[PDB]
């Protein structure tokens, strides 16, 4: 039969894309006689040369097959062992304003794109900073109750009341020191609490940046489709 | 100035010390327990040295500043706390786990923190390779550990290309020999004509013999100096085979060297200590017997970050992979709302359990669906994640598993992502998702070596000769046919005859099978060895078997010269990341040379550094950094005065980027100057090893000539003295600039093929001299730049008519100086075109090439090294070149010139297009480095093309004739 004009034939990315997730059985002809063949078997794209000898052509000695559509119909009728080759690949002012139209789309596309994911970016950013810095207040947390605990173990034992020694050591000092201590240590557990409850809210506005970000793509990469088809013809 | 410290004694009084922020921590300890004494229970305090600090730094960690002379300010110190507490660990260790901290850039505490057992054994199995190298340094000391640290900077092989052969004075050399042997340096100079075959000790005799007057008879006791730079030639190689000696022999330069002694580098050389660290003291089934399909539970993923409108359904496409490319088909899981993200499904795929490689992998990936847009409803992979089928111990992950699924990358159409990260997400914000394995009543471990070899071994003209050696000479980015795998493997046995075949009968193995797979085996077991260039595709994603790459890293070790491995040395780094495991071959292999070789190590320590802030490769590249500096040796103090020396420069630029940038360069130089006379900037800037070269020492700045570029980006121009005694040798002043925010790979990689270019070119007898200067990245956006003198833009010498550069190249090289200043002008603008037409490189103006008063001529920016901008020949010879090229005149496209020149560009284009695998690898193996323009196979596929490899040697010479006719209008 007729070529270049079929359903199978198409005249490396663009037959990769084609073939990208398509079912077993599949199998799109182009030139690279070359007339490759490349059919989808095992989950990958396996390549088959049609040689094409003494005005015959065939996938291996002899080439007793005439025509590369007889190839392609006798192996669509039968398996090619061993899969058989199931279902195939295959006004000027209108679509000038199409085309400008999509582009200016696929521009707008872009560069939210590229505003979420500088946002993204800048986000994590300041989010692994701000865990650092709490986890840096946890530490100093701890080093300070670690202080008051040794504090409170010794001053009743070293320096209580006058009993032992009390006069006024222990109102003007032993305590004054106690309770300047435990200022700090609060202050301290103040400012944890409030740059954490920073943290949570970041997280909650970072977890949005990312919700803008996972339902653009499927309307941008569709974008680019439209705008591949409509740019790619020129006719 | 006072900054009211805090200070927590053992008894537990708070104490505010009023101390200057420049202050050390002894005079803080000594005011602090001066205090102490007015403050109550001052009885229980014991002498001031008998107590040590602690406190916690912005990364989080205690640390004990047991006598840290660092003021207040290097410290870090998140609040400023300190307690005072009786030191327990040991100083040794603390000291040295500080200094390895703050070179790799996390502390080192963290990877203690991690409980994840093949860390854990890396850590302590990493140390033997250490031991080992440590102990083979110490083997010839003093003499071994001076090589180690300055190594025979020296070429792959002894025999000199014929074009500098006949550029000796046949066969004789004239160096100068420089001795400073006096009571004061006055530079005895003696002219001593050699042989370009005599290895040092000879030259250091005759030496000896002329300095005496006229004879003598020094033996055995002194060594060779590269003036001007720290370069030594200790080892016994032909005079002619060290760099220096054969650059200058090839830019016909005098070779001033300089007599050194011994013992002046021996007691110059501190001993290195290495210590083993604190972590160092810390039923089963043939997997081939186990016979069922393999199944996979997938329970629920508990958090998900998706849209209920926008995304109707998810689901986990899943699948089996060896490298790239599936084993079986991929299988789903039943779509289900976003809102209840639960399948509890046992996903089964079509592989038998034992026929399972072992680099096997499983890919999944959380995906969304929307049907809207109609018959093609769109898919987007909302996350990713991989899992070894096997851990690093040979067993199958069994049981159940939670997986933190990374962010899908940028640009990654696909669902799954087969080539990234085989581990979890450390960040625990991530989506997670819960997995179930069979359980197969037993531990399932994948059989031993010698159990492969018996399946295997049991279960077993020139009309195919040509096709063979056709295939084998093939591209490896290329295409192979059904037929083409079945016709290999069918010849399997005999490639053996053709050992350059392997990485393409690799790919005709089935590795679904088993007896395939023992074939294999038995096959690379006895394969005849392959030259380093071939066993770099060995060592890619491609081939992720565990023996296809042990033998690989045998053909490295064995064949891999010095030269060539500080090379090929950022694609071995890059591929660390691409293993499966963290304690393969390959690392122990670049671990060993980089911990016997500073000049590798050096490089060795800022690539992984470099490289070790994605967060994907943080971990391993931290781990391996660690176990570098742990027997680094004395080269830690070094590295840390380049990496603060360049925090110091890097804040800066932030400085001037965003606060003041609101004025013109007036206020910023003013600021600049200011900011550097400050005594922080000063001490830290001044006196270390350079980056770039570690033989180069950077003195005093000179901030007189530190300036801030017009360039757009606005780099810093640093300036910095010599501090070496014969500085005024090679040259008296040191320059670089600092770029801050623009990718420095693509032009490390540029200036990587423009060497490997140069020496293909001076191997095939072409002379095409150019410069691919020095260039390094030290993180991300943040680079270094070498400065390149006496050499000025094309603009400013056209500034300073289509004869303007002509006429400066005329003056500036006036008299009998004109043939050659004319003759290097050509064959480096040669060099160029080829190069820059076949890499594509970004279009050229004036601004971008610029010529030395000699008359060389180079290209300084890059960038755009696949032609990413959407053939286009970006260095189209202006109408100056040519008129330079031709010596002046209005004929200039019919002179014999012109022949000449384009016979030099097509011989130096077919000498490229005849080693394009190296080119290729070298390009695919970075494809994951993340470079802005090198991304997709197209970028390689440019590569292919310019070079035309899919046509013939005609059909390229006449596709390269045909573009530079469009290109140069003709001729
Ligand atoms: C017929 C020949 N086929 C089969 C062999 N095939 C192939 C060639 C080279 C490499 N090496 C490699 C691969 C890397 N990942 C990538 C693999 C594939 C695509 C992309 C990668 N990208 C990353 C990680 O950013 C960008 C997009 C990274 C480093 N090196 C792997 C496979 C080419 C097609």
């Amino acid at each position: 039969m007729s070529l270049q004009d079929a359903e199978w034939y198409w005249g490396r990315e663009e037959v990769n894309e084609k073939l990208r997730d398509t079912a077993d059985g599949t199998f799109l002809v182009r030139d690279a006689g070359d007339y490759t063949l490349t059919l989808r078997k095992g989950g990958n794209n396996k390549l088959i040369k049609i040689f094409h000898r003494d005005g015959k052509y065939g996938f291996s000695d002899p080439l007793t097959f005439s025509s590369v559509v007889e190839l392609i119909n006798h192996y669509r009728n039968e398996s090619l062992a061993d899969v058989k080759l199931l279902y195939p690949v295959s006004n000027i002012e209108a679509v000038g304003k199409k085309l400008h139209e999509y582009n200016t789309q696929f521009q707008e596309k872009s560069r939210e794109y590229d505003r979420l994911y500088e946002e993204y970016t800048r986000t994590s950013q300041e989010i692994q900073m701000k865990r650092t810095a709490i986890e840096a207040f946890n530490e100093t947390i701890k080093i300070f109750e670690e202080q008051c605990q040794t504090q409170e173990r010794y001053s009743k034992e070293y320096i209580e009341k006058f009993k032992r020694e009390g006069n006024e050591k222990e109102i003007q000092r032993i305590m004054h020191n106690y309770d300047k201590l435990k200022s700090r240590i609060s202050e301290i557990i103040d400012s944890r609490r409030r740059l954490e409850e920073d943290l949570k809210k970041q997280a909650a506005e970072y977890r949005e940046i990312d919700k803008r970000m996972n339902s653009i793509k499927p309307d941008l990469i569709q974008l680019r489709k439209t705008r591949d088809q409509y740019l790619m013809w020129l006719t | 100035p006072r900054i009211l410290v805090e200070c927590l004694l053992p008894n537990g009084m708070i104490v505010t010390l009023e101390c200057l922020r420049e202050a050390t921590l002894i005079t803080i300890k000594h005011e602090l327990f001066k205090e102490a004494r007015k403050y109550p229970l001052h009885q229980l305090l014991q002498d001031e040295s008998s107590y040590i600090f602690v406190s916690v730094t912005q990364e989080a960690e205690r640390e004990e500043f047991f006598d840290e002379t660092r003021r207040l300010c290097d410290l870090r110190l998140f609040q400023p706390f300190l307690k005072v507490i009786e030191p327990v660990g040991n100083r040794e260790e603390k000291i040295l786990n500080r200094e390895i901290g703050f070179a790799i850039g996390m502390p080192v505490c963290e990877f203690d923190m991690v409980k994840d057992p093949e860390v854990q054994d890396f850590r302590r199995n990493i140390l033997n390779v250490c031991k080992e190298a440590v102990d083979l340094r110490d083997l010839n000391s003093p003499h071994s550990r001076a090589m180690y640290v300055y190594p025979p900077n020296v070429e792959s092989s002894p025999e000199l290309p014929k074009h500098i052969y006949n550029k000796l004075d046949k066969g004789q050399i004239i160096v100068v020999i420089w001795v400073i042997v006096s009571p004061n340096n006055d530079k005895q100079k003696y002219t001593l004509k050699i042989n370009h075959d005599c290895v040092p000790e000879q030259v250091i005799a005759e030496a000896i013999r002329k300095k005496t007057r006229s004879m003598l008879l020094y033996q055995g006791k002194y060594i060779l100096k590269v003036c001007g730079c720290d370069e030594y030639f200790l080892e016994k190689y032909p005079l002619s085979q060290y760099k220096y000696i054969r650059s200058c022999i090839m830019l016909g330069r005098m070779p001033n060297l300089m007599l050194m002694a011994k013992e002046s580098l021996y007691s110059q050389l501190p001993m290195d200590c290495f210590t083993m660290p604190s972590y160092s003291r810390r039923s089963t089934k043939s997997l081939w017997v186990i016979n069922s399909a393999l199944r996979i539970k997938i329970l629920c993923a508990t958090y998900v970050n998706v849209n209920i409108r926008d995304i109707d359904k998810i689901y986990v496409r899943t699948g089996i992979y060896h490298g790239g490319e599936p084993l079986c088909d991929n299988v789903n899981t039943q779509r289900v709302p976003c809102s209840n993200p639960r399948w509890n499904e046992w996903l089964n795929y079509d592989i038998y359990i034992p026929d399972l490689p072992r680099a096997a992998r499983l890919c999944l990936s959380i995906c969304s669906v929307k049907g809207r847009k109609g018959a093609k409803e769109e898919h987007c992979p909302l996350a990713w994640g991989n899992i070894n089928l096997f851990d690093y111990t040979d067993t199958l992950v069994s049981g159940k598993m939670a997986l933190n699924l990374w962010p899908v990358p940028h640009g990654l159409e696909d669902l799954l992502n087969p080539i990234g990260v085989t581990g979890s997400n450390p960040n625990k914000e991530t989506p997670c998702l819960e997995l179930e394995f069979d359980w197969f009543s037993s531990v399932v471990k994948f059989p031993d070596m010698s159990v492969i070899e018996e399946h295997a071994n049991w279960s077993v003209r020139e009309n195919d000769k040509e096709q063979l050696k056709a295939i084998s000479t093939r591209d490896p980015l290329s295409e192979i046919t059904e037929q083409e795998k079945d016709f290999l493997w069918s010849h399997r046995h005999y490639c053996v005859t053709i050992p350059e075949i392997l990485p393409k009968l690799l790919l005709s193995v089935k590795w679904n099978s088993r007896d395939e797979v023992a074939q294999m085996y038995c096959l690379v077991k006895d394969w005849p060895p392959i030259k380093p260039e071939q066993a770099m595709e060995l060592l890619d994603c491609n081939y992720p078997d565990p023996m296809v790459r042990g033998f690989a890293v045998r053909c490295l070790e064995k064949y891999l010269t010095d030269d060539k491995l500080s090379q090929y040395l950022i694609q071995l780094v890059q591929v660390l990341k691409y293993e499966q495991y963290l304690d393969n071959l390959l690392v122990r292999f670049l671990l060993k040379k980089a911990l016997t070789n500073q000049r590798i190590g050096h490089f060795f320590f800022w690539h992984l550094k470099s490289e070790m802030h994605n967060k994907t490769v943080s971990q391993r590249f931290g781990l391996l950094l660690e176990s570098y500096c742990r027997a680094c040796g004395m080269y830690l103090k070094h590295l840390n005065r380049q990496v603060e020396a360049m925090e110091k420069l890097i804040n800066l630029t932030d400085i001037l980027k965003q606060e003041k940038k609101d004025e013109t360069q007036k206020v910023q130089m003013k600021f600049l100057v200011e900011q550097m006379r400050r005594p922080d900037f000063m001490d830290a800037l001044q006196g270390f090893l350079s980056p770039l070269n570690p033989a180069h020492q950077l003195g005093n700045l000179r901030l007189e000539e530190c300036r801030i570029m017009s360039s757009a980006k606005r780099p810093l121009w640093l300036n910095w003295e010599n501090p070496d005694i014969m500085s005024e040798l090679l040259f008296q002043n040191n320059e670089i600039i600092f770029k801050n925010g623009d990718d420095l790979r693509q032009d490390m990689l540029t200036l990587q093929i423009i060497r490997i270019m140069e020496n293909i070119w001076q191997n095939q007898g072409l002379d095409l001299r150019m410069l691919p200067y020095g260039c390094l990245s030290i993180g991300d956006c943040v680079g270094l730049i070498e400065v390149v003198r006496n050499s000025h833009t094309i603009m400013q010498i056209q500034c300073k008519n289509s004869h303007t550069l002509h006429q400066w190249l005329k003056d500036k090289n006036k008299g009998e100086i004109y043939d050659a200043a004319i003759d290097l002008f050509t064959r480096s603008c040669a060099g160029y075109c080829v190069a820059t037409f076949i890499l594509g490189i970004g279009d050229r103006h004036n601004s971008n090439i610029m010529v030395k008063d000699d008359g060389q001529l180079f290209h300084i920016d890059f960038g755009h090294f696949l032609d990413h901008k959407k053939e286009r020949v970006p260095f189209v010879l202006t109408q100056d070149f040519l008129i330079v090229i031709s010596k002046g005149a209005q004929e200039c496209t019919k002179t014999r010139e012109f022949e000449r020149f384009q016979e030099m560009c097509y011989k130096a284009y077919l000498a490229i297009r005849q080693h394009a695998n190296l080119f290729i690898n070298l390009f695919s193996m970075m494809l994951g480095s993340g470079m802005p323009e090198l991304q997709s196979f197209d970028d390689i596929a440019y590569i292919r093309k310019t070079l035309a490899l899919d046509k013939t040697e005609q059909e390229a010479l006449e596709y390269f004739m045909k573009q530079m006719n469009d290109a140069h209008h003709g001729g």
